[PDB]
């Protein structure tokens, strides 16, 4: 959702 | 079932044309176009102007539910309402840490433009495919190249020298002006050339393939070819290792008060007009990092996507495609002769044309181009779905 | 030690070698489209600029 890719 | 709480875009069971599917997918994409920076490359959050919300919840509103499962139409069904909902979730979720980077009004814009982009997620991918933020990057793009002749005039300051009128065309002011100034502030010259160069490799290298000759296994005189692309990959090992650049200088934002200044020198993209040489061990090396990079993340990414030798040999066999003088076993072999080597090979070179683009400091910091020129390829190869 | 990547090595000059590269003639109309899409989505880049210099003062 923070950072690439959570 | 719980899915029954949202809604979900009408099916295409019927002829659609190119016109109307412009009318789809190419309107109402001023939304996001109204009006941490090293992930604005892929997610435009900027100061939140209405666009701080894409491909962040597009692809993970299903691929965290697909994760977490560890943890057809029907199956469209099931899910098609649950995604959206765990999409939103997670969207009001990086919208109040956004804001953590009395403000509700703020969160609930963010939540609308994200309700708006995915709910058209399914709506530009159904036919032409252009979902999954596939046009997001090329959109956010597009402009940081082409807006250089409003930027030029818009600048109302002129710091030491004039510049208000314009840098374009403003030689009458003195001649006589001399272009032959520093190529640190408003390069146009150098800008221009650099990008329009790095286009025109990057196309000529676009072409490269390898045609396999294969036959129907039936229709025996029926002959055709089969293309093996050199890079195989498109944009994969970029964004691959885009993400690990912004995985390392955004951490190292976090962890500064916990790049050029006040931070180690260890690993940088080397920027300067002309070239900069001090100290070879950073400037160099750095060339041999993004090349071994990009060259891994295109091996792997072979095994995970499911394009090796093997997978690719099975789909033709499931297409009843065979080549002409090979045993239907065989030809895992002569694709093995290119398929790994060329994805190795593809790169290798995308890797040395991000640098060559750095070198010549083209607009966006040369990557961001090579996305921009494959993502137009991968227009013109939907594009050809009406010519077929 | 270093051979195989000398094996790499020549690996990539066969495929380049094997490889259909494109000619003046096709690469004249290939890049045209490329030109024509970056040109007609600039145009809409450029255009929600100049509407949103108006928004601002």
């Amino acid at each position: 959702x923070x950072l690439x890719x959570l | 079932p719980f899915c029954v709480i949202l809604p979900e875009i009408q099916k295409p069971e019927r002829k659609i044309q190119f016109k109307e599917k412009v009318l789809w997918t190419a309107i109402t994409l001023f939304i996001f176009l109204v009006c941490p920076y090293w992930m604005r490359v892929i997610l435009a959050s900027n100061r939140g102007t209405l666009m701080a919300l894409g491909i962040s919840p597009i692809v993970t509103s299903g691929l965290i539910m697909q994760l977490l499962a560890g943890a057809t139409p029907k199956d469209r069904a099931l899910f098609n309402g649950a995604q959206k909902l765990f999409g939103m979730t997670i969207t009001i979720g990086q919208s109040i840490v956004y804001v953590m980077t009395v403000c509700l009004l703020i969160t609930i814009q963010l939540f609308v433009a994200g309700l708006i982009v995915l709910l058209l997620d399914e709506l530009l991918q159904k036919g032409y495919g252009l979902g999954s933020g596939i046009s997001l990057f090329i959109a956010t793009n597009i402009c940081e190249t082409i807006v250089w002749k409003a930027f030029s005039p818009t600048t109302v300051n002129t710091g030491r020298g004039m510049e208000f009128e314009g840098a374009i065309i403003a030689l009458f002011h003195l001649l006589a002006l001399r272009e032959a100034f520093y190529r640190q502030n408003l390069p146009n010259l150098m800008n221009l050339i650099a990008t329009i160069f790095v286009f025109a490799v990057v196309i000529y290298f676009q072409g490269f393939r390898v045609d396999l000759p294969i036959k129907s296994a039936r229709y025996r005189g029926q002959y055709n070819t089969y293309p093996i692309k050199l890079f195989y990959t498109s944009n994969i090992p970029i964004i691959l290792q885009s993400a690990l650049v912004s995985n390392l200088y955004v951490i190292s934002q976090m962890l500064s008060a916990r790049p050029v200044g006040g931070l180690c020198h260890y690993l940088s993209p080397p920027e300067s007009f002309g070239s900069v040489l001090e100290d070879p061990v950073h400037a160099v090396v750095y060339i041999v990092f993004m090349l071994g990079s990009c060259a891994f993340f295109s091996k792997t990414w072979i095994e995970v996507s499911g394009s090796s030798a093997k997978d690719v040999a099975k789909q033709l066999k499931e297409q009843q495609m065979v080549m002409r003088g090979h045993r239907e076993t065989s030809m895992v072999h002569e694709l093995n002769r290119y398929i790994p080597t060329a994805a190795a090979f593809g790169g290798l070179c995308i890797g040395a044309l991000s640098v060559l683009a750095d070198f010549l400091g083209a607009i966006g910091s040369g990557t961001g181009i090579l996305l921009a020129v494959t993502i137009i390829y991968q227009y013109f190869e939907i594009f050809v779905k009406e010519q077929s | 030690f270093v051979e195989p990547s000398r094996q790499f090595v020549k690996d990539s000059i066969r495929l380049v070698k094997r490889c259909t590269k494109p000619d003046r003639k096709e690469f004249q109309k290939i890049a045209m489209a490329t030109a024509i899409g970056f040109a007609i989505m600039g145009f809409i880049g450029f255009f929600v600029k100049l509407i949103h210099i108006p928004i601002n003062n």
